[PDB]
């Protein structure tokens, strides 16, 4: 029942190009649902309408996403299980992530450095 | 304020209504629904008094109901809401004006949405100018527990306060728990019982209090059809539902066996989400009618679903389906978190990053 | 201690790089010397530490942060993240709350008991 691995664990949901990856310091545009281990929606760039774009493998975002998306090939459909270490820790994300919580990613790649799926 | 930097986008009404504003001119007595619509609509909020008052009031009437609603057609029957303010407002206008039109809700007006108290002060306040026209059931989402949970108590707690919270909440516990329309359909939230043989049992059940985690009570606001209905392999009436963690799977035969028991003709219901906003499930073997009938009102269910919603009206002796897309609605932060929460964690990084580059 | 501070002094694609350069710039001049720069840093050495925060939003320094200023600031971080409308919509509901005497601005006192939940180091 005890795995053992960094803090993220990607799950291919559907293949991408299987040719393009993000390299640290590239800029990626994602599709993400966030939800708790409960199936719970907290947060998706759905929901704005809205691709999300960030610098990846720089710390602009959690450890578990600069660690997960790089494994992930243009177009990509995938799932992040991200332990709290690679999330937001004891502290978590008030009001939006409770302290200790292990964090579910819903991650559709759509773009790496304007080159698009 | 005028010098916002998007002007085309409308400010939310500033103030709060006074007793002018909020009471009716033709009925002093009762709130001013065309005022409240408009005024939950741009966002604005009611005096803790008003809100209050409004809760309190339908508690008053609700508490007088029993546990099994009795009415005849013609009737709307609407599913889940789920806070969904904005998509409401275009169920009563696919519905009809509750002022002329006799209405059914099935439950689930609160969390997931982040407008569910102008959903409940409104639909309460129709209660209270409708109390012989329009109907409340119970859903297994209107409980102190599955609100404290998700957003509902936040939300009170946020735009009100924990006196409108506990208000809601006593109020939940006055709405009825089933229906039974035009004497055809049982009209609940969830599904059925292996507790539940006749329509007595509904009415013997001690409603005014928290739905226990198992029992009759439980069942009716969570039990769900099975995935299988209408094709299962075997006999069985009921099954442990793992999908809720609680209550049970009811199939088939398990349908068809209750509604000969009673002499009904369908089962009104819904709790599940539908991508047509309905489900209509395998016909009966002694009328050839539908057993089973999911209603949901919710339409693009928490924004991602991008799932239609529908009523269901029925009229004489004629019985349809109306359906509806959903409609823009303002946006907020998770769980109603303000801009300056959610952006100092990201300022704090960047001016630390900075500091290191000097 | 200082002596170590002024020694780095004299040896010397960020969001809010314009932002924290004219945080430092304390009379608006368009430049930062030892003083300032001492300031600007001590700041960081936990009510201090907030009154920098504020100063982020706070453009005009005059002491209030607006709703244009709020908006301003914050797409400088989010960038295409948020659409315009969606945006402007919680810096909207954002001011309402917080705005407690109604002047359609926010004050510190008003900025500190909405963060009072609520980070940066040397
Ligand atoms: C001016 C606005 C700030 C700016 C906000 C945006 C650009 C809008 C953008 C859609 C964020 C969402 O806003 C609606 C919202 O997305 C969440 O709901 C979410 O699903 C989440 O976990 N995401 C978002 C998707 C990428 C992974 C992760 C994240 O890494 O997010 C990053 C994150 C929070 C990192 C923190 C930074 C502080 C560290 O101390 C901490 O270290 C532990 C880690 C975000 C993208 C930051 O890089 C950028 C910002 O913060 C968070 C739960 C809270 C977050 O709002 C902040
Ligand atoms: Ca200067
Ligand atoms: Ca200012
Ligand atoms: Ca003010
Ligand atoms: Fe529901
Ligand atoms: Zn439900």
């Amino acid at each position: 029942k005890i795995e053992w691995h960094e803090g993220v664990t990607k799950e291919l949901k559907s293949p991408g190009n299987g040719v393009d990856f993000p390299k640290k310091g590239d800029f990626v545009t994602i599709h993400y649902t966030g939800r708790l281990t409960d199936g719970s929606k907290f947060d998706s760039s759905v929901d704005r309408n809205e691709p999300f774009q960030t610098q990846i493998g720089t710390g602009r975002v959690i450890k578990g996403w600069d660690e997960g998306v790089p494994q992930m090939s243009l177009g990509e459909k995938a799932v992040l299980t991200i332990t709290p270490d690679y999330g937001y820790g004891a502290r978590g994300f008030p009001p939006v992530i409770p302290g200790n919580s292990t964090l579910i990613f819903e991650v559709e790649l759509l773009g790496i450095n304007n080159k698009r799926a | 304020t005028l010098e916002r930097v998007i002007k085309e986008v409308q400010a939310p009404a500033l103030s709060t209504p006074t007793d002018e504003m909020f009471w009716s001119p033709e009925d002093p007595s009762k709130p001013n629904l065309q005022f409240l619509k408009q005024h939950f609509y741009r966002e604005g909020r009611l005096t803790e008094e008003q809100a209050l008052w409004i809760i309190h009031a339908g508690t008053q009437i609700l508490r007088s109901e029993p546990n099994l609603l009795e009415m005849d057609a013609p009737i709307t029957v609407c599913g889940d809401v789920h806070g969904q303010y904005y998509d409401l407002m275009k169920l009563f206008e696919v519905g009809g004006d509750p002022s002329e039109t006799r209405y059914l809700f099935l439950g689930d007006y609160v969390d997931r949405g982040y407008f569910s108290i102008e959903c409940v002060l409104y639909l309460w306040a129709l209660k209270i100018w409708y109390p012989n026209s329009l109907w409340l059931l119970r859903g297994n989402h209107e409980c102190r527990h599955l609100t404290d949970y998700f957003t509902f108590k936040l939300e009170c707690k946020h735009k009100y306060s924990e006196r409108i919270y506990e208000a809601c909440i006593e109020s939940f516990c006055a709405l009825p728990l089933a229906a039974v329309m035009n004497k055809q359909f049982l009209c609940i939230h969830g599904g059925l019982s292996p507790e539940l043989h006749t329509l007595e049992d509904i009415k013997s059940i001690d409603r005014f209090r928290e739905p226990p985690t198992h029992g009759l009570m439980c069942d009716i606001l969570w039990a769900d059809p099975l995935e299988e209905f209408g094709q299962e392999k075997t006999g069985d009436y009921f099954v442990h539902n793992s999908v809720r963690g609680c209550s049970y799977f009811f199939s088939y035969p398990a349908a068809c066996a209750f509604l000969e028991k009673n002499n009904l003709l369908s089962i009104i219901r819904a709790h599940e989400a539908q991508d047509a906003g309905y489900r209509m499930y395998r016909k009966t073997r002694t009328t050839g009618f539908p057993s089973v009938m999911t209603i949901f009102s919710a339409p693009n269910y928490l924004d991602v679903y991008n799932n239609k919603a529908a009523v269901l009206k029925y009229e004489n002796n004629v019985m349809n389906i109306r359906q509806f897309n959903c409609t823009p609605h303002p946006y907020w932060l998770p769980n109603f978190m303000d801009v300056f929460t959610w952006s100092l964690p990201f300022v704090g990084e960047k001016i630390t990053d900075m500091l290191i580059a000097i | 201690e200082v002596d170590r501070l002024r020694k780095r002094f004299m040896k010397l694609s960020n969001p809010l790089a314009t932002r924290m350069i004219a945080i430092f710039d304390e009379d608006g001049g368009g430049d930062v010397d030892f003083q300032e720069f001492v300031s600007g840093l001590s700041a960081f050495s936990k009510e201090e530490k907030l009154r920098f925060a504020f100063k982020v939003y706070d453009i005009d320094r005059d002491g209030y942060i607006s709703n244009g200023e709020l908006f301003i600031v914050l797409k400088m971080m989010v960038g295409n993240n948020l659409k315009d409308v969606q945006l402007q919509q919680i810096v909207d509901k954002t001011i309402m709350e917080a705005d407690k005497d109604r002047d359609g601005k926010i004050s510190f006192e008003e900025f500190t008991e909405m963060v009072e939940n609520t980070s940066m180091t040397l």
